[PDB]
RNA sequence: GGGGGGAUGUCCGGGUCGCCCUGGGCACCUCUCCGCGGCAGCGCAAGCCGUUUCAUACGUCGCCGCAAUCGCGAGGGGCUCCAAGCGGUCGCCGGCGAGCACCACCCCAGCCCCGCGCCGCCCCCA
């Protein structure tokens, strides 16, 4: 019933741009239990639910296409690189496992590196860059590495957990920027933007209450769009600040997705109140749409 | 409103029926100064004196001071209607529906910002900037400017097209203001709670429980204390970080390196002194 | 909507009974002020309308004692009675002890919650 991944197939004519929806039944839905999706263009989607198992599917079949698998354990996060292909999947046990998306097949190709610590479990990813890899940890670690070589850059610790009860930092959204800098949504309510040249933070904005379960970036470097494991969204602007939040959504928010083309700026979220809800850009613009 | 002194050690309060200056550093008042009724603002002369500028709610300009009570005879009347609002450059500037100096709606208030000169009026929802939500109260900071509007909501829309909200009041918000540097935004409201807005890292830090009576806050003329004006008649100029209240108103070479020049090749067969003596000049 | 009144369109008492009228009941529709408040000029005039954001800090904590006061109640007896006990509040010109640190790094277990597979038992055919 409930949103737990959303994904756009392009994010820049006739051109066939689809959405696809992952339902936490373990259904799939693209407009005009599953936990995680990605499109590929060079254009098929790739998805996992909790299981190891990262699986195509053919959209004109309509069925589960070349399911991949492997040794390690649960999958909780994996992405596409870009040009200057293969995916990154993050998983419980500590690895992050390449696969290889050679010209048709799906492949379990290499496990790169793993954490010393078995007790850091991956949470997601996002691209700094072409060959290099952002990830988040159920620690307060956010930590990047190199594919070229597979290696362990720097760790980029959070603090502790000063609002109560635990002490973990476990950080449920990492995305990145076109100026080369990489949003870090943690949890706690807060987000920090984190430095690329040097990989250390450079703010720390705390807006939420509870943990920022999702947010995405615009195309162009302009807006951040967070949203929490309260009722709440919130936008930002340049380094930075927010703007306002707004509670569109009714449960926590748990997948955003954006979109920059065809005249279309939308973003789109989901969550667990079972109603997908669109958002423009131009959020001083006007209203906002939901579709269930 | 109040207004302190160019050395910091004077508070100036206006009331209902006089002007009454302070000691900041000692005790309560030091000039009942006459002023009838037969009050729209009081500022400071800007360019050489600190004398005052006083306007009554018709035209009576009072040109008046401290460290004295002289002033207490010259209004002016150049103007016709009743005086709305008042402020002070260098050079005067009154409102009264529309400016006098040296428009749809109805006018709320008017500022006036700093030598190289702007104008910013106030009128419900416009606000018009001049170069040469409902609105409750704002305030500026140059350097090319920044504006924090208040509202008759808990809504403070920040602007330097488009706001930021920093809503916390569960009532209008009575006063706002930048601080010192610029880093936060002390604010006030109905509600007793002396806010401070954060507004780098995006938190809120204050002064919660007090006589009742947050309207017209004014900061120190350095980063210091800030002054407070208090709706149970009082004011309390607050030093800052202490959070209470200051006033209240109601060659080194070793040896072995050159005996490793002079080791091998005893005394014949060792290289030529000048050979030898660049050995030892060249440890030097 | 106060009264608005169109045999509008309604039944029940009333006339042998034709359209109907006669007392009680209301659904539809257009006016003076308001039953109530929201918009445009000067202490006050003239014209319009309807029955989503958001909540209140730091400053230092632990144990024990006194004094006023208050509560519960094992256990026993017919909503009441006694009592072993045990706590809270206001004053302590009560005293004692310690302040990162109830934290960081790691390892071994345990409480709880969650996974997956064996047994222990009860089954139904057989």
């Amino acid at each position: 019933s409930a949103i737990n991944a959303v994904a756009f197939t392009h994010s820049a004519k006739n051109i066939q741009v689809r959405l696809a929806i992952g339902r936490a039944n373990g259904d799939i839905e693209i407009w005009n239990s599953v936990d995680g999706l990605v499109w590929v263009t060079d254009s098929r989607l790739f998805s996992i639910g909790y299981t190891t198992t990262i699986t195509e599917w053919d959209l004109e079949k309509a069925r589960a296409k070349k399911h991949a698998s492997g040794q390690h354990g649960e999958i909780w996060c994996f992405g596409v690189q870009p040009l200057p292909r293969k995916l990154v999947a993050g998983t419980v046990d500590g690895n992050l496992v390449l696969y290889s998306i050679e010209d048709g097949d799906l492949k379990f190709q290499k496990t790169l590196t793993r954490t010393p610590s078995k007790k850091t479990k991956f949470v997601s990813i996002a691209f700094q860059s072409h060959n290099i890899v952002i990830v988040g940890c159920s620690n307060s670690t956010i930590c990047a590495y190199d594919v070229r070589t597979g290696t362990m850059l720097r760790q980029m610790t959070l603090g502790t957990d000063l609002t109560g009860g635990s002490k973990n930092i476990i950080v449920w959204a990492v995305k990145c920027l076109p100026n080369g800098d990489i949003v870090s949504g943690d949890s706690t309510g807060q987000v920090c933007i984190w430095d690329g040249k040097t990989y250390t933070q450079a703010q720390r904005i705390q807006s939420h209450t509870q943990d920022v379960l999702c947010l995405s970036v615009s195309a162009d470097g302009s807006k951040i769009i967070s949203g929490g494991m309260d009722r709440r969204t919130a936008v930002y602007e340049p380094r930075w600040s927010k703007v306002f939040h707004r509670r569109y959504h009714q449960h926590d928010v748990k997948a955003m997705a954006s979109f920059e083309g065809k005249g279309m700026s939308v973003v789109v979220s989901g969550g667990s109140d079972a109603s997908p809800i669109v958002l423009p850009l131009r959020a001083l613009g006007k209203e906002f749409h939901r579709t269930l | 409103d109040p207004i302190f002194s160019q050395d910091e050690r004077h508070l100036i309060i206006t009331y209902n029926t006089s002007i009454q200056v302070y000691s900041t550093e000692d005790s309560l008042l030091v000039r009942r100064i006459a002023l009838p009724l037969t009050i729209v603002s009081s500022a400071l002369s800007k360019s050489n004196p600190d004398y005052l500028w006083v306007a009554c709610s018709d035209g009576r300009i009072w040109h008046i001071n401290w460290t004295s009570g002289e002033g207490v005879d010259t209004p002016s009347t150049i103007d016709t209607k009743k005086l709305l609002d008042m402020a002070v450059d260098a050079v005067l500037l009154t409102l009264n529906a529309q400016i006098i100096a040296y428009y749809d709606e109805s006018p709320q208030s008017l500022r006036s910002v700093a030598g190289g000169r702007a104008i910013v009026a106030a009128a419900k929802e416009a606000l018009h900037i001049g170069i040469l939500d409902i609105i409750s109260t704002f305030d500026i900071r140059p350097i090319d400017i920044d504006v924090a509007v208040g509202g008759a909501r808990g809504a403070i829309y920040v602007y330097s097209i488009q706001p930021r909200k920093y809503h916390w009041h569960r009532r209008a918000v009575h006063s706002v203001k930048w601080s010192g540097d610029g880093n936060y935004l002390i604010s006030g409201g109905y509600e007793t709670v002396l806010v401070l807005w954060q507004l780098d890292t995006g938190r809120v830090d204050f002064l919660p429980h007090l006589s009742a009576a947050i309207e017209n806050i004014v900061v120190s003329p350095k980063g210091s204390a800030y002054a407070l004006h208090l709706d149970d008649n009082s004011a309390m100029v607050l030093s800052t970080a202490e959070m209470k209240p200051s006033m209240y108103v109601s060659v080194v070479v070793a040896p072995q390196r050159l005996a490793e020049i002079f080791n091998a090749a005893p005394a014949f067969a060792m290289p030529p002194i000048e050979d030898v003596f660049y050995q030892v000049a060249s440890l030097f």
